RNA sequence: GUCAUGGAGGUAGAGCACUGUUUGGACUAGCGAAUUCAGAUAAACUCCGAAUGCCAUGUACUUAUACUCGGGAGUCAGACUGCGAGUGAUAAGAUCCGUAGUCGAAAGGGAAACAGCCCAGACCACCAGUUAAGGUCCCCAAAUA
RNA sequence: UGGGGCGGUCGCCUCCUAAAGAGUAACGGAGGCGCCCAAAGGUUCCCUCAGAAUGGAUGGAAAUCAUUCGCAGAGUGUAAAGGCACAAGGGAGCUUGACUGCGAGACUGACAAGUCGAGCAGGGACGAAAGUCGGGCUUAGUGAUCCGGUGGUUCCGCAUGGAAGGGCCAUCGCUCAACGGAUAAAAGCUACCCCGGGGAUAACAGGCUUAUCUCCCCCAAGAGUCCACAUCGACGGGGAGGUUUGGCACCUCGAUGUCGGCUCGUCGCAUCCUGGGGCUGUAGUCGGUCCCAAGGGUUGGGCUGUUCGCCCAUUAAAGCGGCACG
RNA sequence: CUGGUAGUUAUGGCGAGAAGGUCACACCCGUUCCCAUCCCGAACACGGUAGUUAAGCUUCUCUGCGCCAAUGGUAGUUGGGGGCUUCCCCCUGCGAGAGUAGGUCGCUGCCGGG
């Protein structure tokens, strides 16, 4: 399991990144989700790694 | 070229339209075509 | 000053209409082309203006015949 | 230097991204001018540079020009507005990317070669350097 | 949305196998057509050929829409900024498309002032805290680190 | 419609632009169409092109013949692109499917329209079968409705039988080319002009840009009685300015007065005079060129509405520009 | 072992050098007959087998041409971030074309005869 925190804002970002952040369950900034360690979630994190903090 | 009508020689029905060159074919074209009224092939002639 | 150009024709919307591995129903158009850029395969027919269409129900497969050419088939 | 004929009279201007595709080495003579930057080079500039560097050597040795002005460019006169089609062709140009050898010489000693290439490089709109095979 | 798998498609790059443009030798039908050697070039060249994007399949993981029918609309002057092109002069706060953002219809903080740049989306109240861009000699909050 | 006018264009097909799905604009770059074919259509059988070398009468580089090499360097009615040598290219035999009723399902698409289609029935062509055939290697070769003409028809027919007249099916009549076609039928002047609007759009000045323009430089072949650099400097190259000729259309059309002169000036310095200096092709006299320097100064008339300019007579000198061409 | 007939991106092709056999296959002999030549029994068609492996065909050997082809590097590029913006640079992932090491003188199936 791993913990995911939205650190940056979505204003000014493209639609694909907003959709990816939506599918991760994250809402407002500084909000947190806890997920599993599938390759699917890792692919999501790779797409938006500049907007988010990941903690094992 | 000109436009042509083909008439059935057994009914007088005008079943087909086609084209031809009048200099190359100055006669009246004859072709054997299906006649819908008689439901068989009949000789058709230009009008 | 004048251009003496400015004409074009309407686009004809060519290319692939169905995907590889997709289920398709009989009579569906698979590909639109000028010439046989792709050949008809098994259960696939070629139209009067080179259109490739499905003749049965099945799944579409784009395949490679001898080295330089391609074809498309439909398998139930 | 003008092409004898062309397939089209008008052409896009293009771009000059990247290092030169080929011709970055001295291949015929002993000395060469190499481009350090990219630039359009017209046929007047080529002719002026060639005459300077050939006159300094007193028609001794050999000179190779490694670029040709294949592309044409157009223009519009003063007083015409925008529109009404493309303008009329004016001249011929060669786009030269960085790293391209554009002049080579042979048949003369170090001093004559280097001074002739220095005299030639002052006629060109691009920043150059002198290289030896 | 990501992951795995399968496809269609000729751009960037590259190359000279065709077609145009082109340099230096050897040889030459007769200064000079062909053959060869070496070396170049291309929006409307291609023996090659990506990254991305697109179409599907899945039983994979996550996530909240999608469609059909009916009532009521408004809109058809857009602007700038980054990237990819045309026109122009490889000018314009120029013009015309493609792609993403902000303004329009968006207050707050920073760029002195400054729609469109950078940070970030205001339900109301507090003489509470932590941060972003930007900053820490004085105007002027914080390092004369 | 980079103001409007003049010029050009208006529908359809093919390529590039177009950013490797589809789509995609500009008074962007290039070309075609408003047909043709009675076989240049259908089917059955057969086979293969351009060019070159060599050998031979007229005959010649090239006409016909023979051998070899020859993946297409040919052809494909016609523009281009995509295709095609198991031909879609080339010959011969027989033919009329260039058929009638249709049509599961798809593509394209605002609509109106446009495109592909297995298969079923009727009756056929060619082949020994298998089978192919609802025109042509593919994609242009076209025009709605209303209204009329012609052929057919077990439809209607205003009391009844007829008729007149309609309906339905097939087909004909458009440079309706401004090609979704206002009507069956249509050109100009307005400085004698009027109303509703617009800085959505031009003329003055402002803004952006700086091709052009003015000024300053780099290289140095040459000129300079020898001598590149006293003074000039070709062929080429690089900037600064914002006074010229232009481009754009950002403020102003419920009004931003537009040339020349007069009155009154003020600022910049790329300096016309005067002040200081270096070099000189500086003997002297008279000059040339560059550097510092904006303190002050910098004319009266003839012609022309003129700015400008030419001329007359002077002066130490008769500067050049900005300020809504103050 | 050979004749027929299929599949497979030429690693299967082109070229060169040799062996073999009327069991099959072929060349070859002939034109009465069916059929044929814009002329020609050359081909097509038919009727036989004196000679032959000269050629096709089958088998074996060659990298000369052709074809197939890594690894590393480089170009390009999705996303993130900067310059002094004809363009350039940095981080992460993807990753050519050319050139080369090397590979190749085929590999599988069914049937009838020896
Ligand atoms: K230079
Ligand atoms: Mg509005
Ligand atoms: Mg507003
Ligand atoms: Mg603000
Ligand atoms: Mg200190
Ligand atoms: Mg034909
Ligand atoms: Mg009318
Ligand atoms: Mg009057
Ligand atoms: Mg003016
Ligand atoms: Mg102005
Ligand atoms: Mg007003
Ligand atoms: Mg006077
Ligand atoms: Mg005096
Ligand atoms: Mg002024
Ligand atoms: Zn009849």
């Amino acid at each position: 399991k791993l913990e995911i925190t939205l650190k940056r804002s979505l204003i000014g970002r493209p639609q694909p990144q907003r959709k990816t952040v939506q599918a991760l369950g994250l809402g407002k900034t500084n909000s947190v989700v806890v997920k599993e360690d599938n390759p699917a979630i890792r692919g999501m994190i790779t797409k938006v790694s500049h907007l988010v903090d990941v903690k094992e | 070229r000109v436009n042509i009508t083909l008439e059935c020689t057994e009914c007088g029905d005008r079943n087909y339209i086609t084209t031809k060159n009048k200099r190359e074919n100055p006669e009246r074209i004859e072709l054997k075509k299906y006649c819908p009224r008689l439901r068989r092939v009949t000789l058709h002639r230009e009008t | 000053g004048s251009t003496s150009n400015g004409r074009d024709s309407e686009s004809k919307r060519l290319g692939a209409k169905r995907a590889d591995g997709q289920f398709v129903t009989g009579g569906s158009i698979l590909y639109r082309q000028r010439g046989t850029k792709i050949y008809p395969g098994t259960n696939v027919g070629r139209g009067g203006d080179d259109t490739l269409f499905a003749k049965t129900d099945g799944v579409v497969r784009f395949e490679r015949m001898g080295r330089d050419k391609k074809k498309v088939s439909v398998y139930p | 230097l003008v092409p004898k004929r062309v397939k089209y009279r008008r052409e896009f201007r293009g771009n000059m991204r990247g290092r030169a595709k080929g011709g970055t080495e001295v291949a015929f003579g002993e000395y060469g001018l190499q481009a350090v930057e990219a630039s359009w080079i017209t046929n007047r500039q080529i002719e002026a540079a060639r005459i300077a560097m050939t006159r300094y050597m007193k028609r001794g040795g050999k000179v190779w020009i490694k670029i040709f002005p294949h592309k044409s460019y157009t223009s519009k006169p003063i007083g015409v507005r925008m529109g009404k089609g493309k303008g009329a062709p004016e001249g011929w140009v060669s786009p030269v990317k960085r790293g391209k050898i554009m002049f080579e010489i042979a048949g003369v000693p170090e001093d004559v070669a280097r001074e002739a290439l220095r005299l030639a490089a002052h006629k060109l709109p691009v920043k150059t350097k002198i290289v030896k095979r």
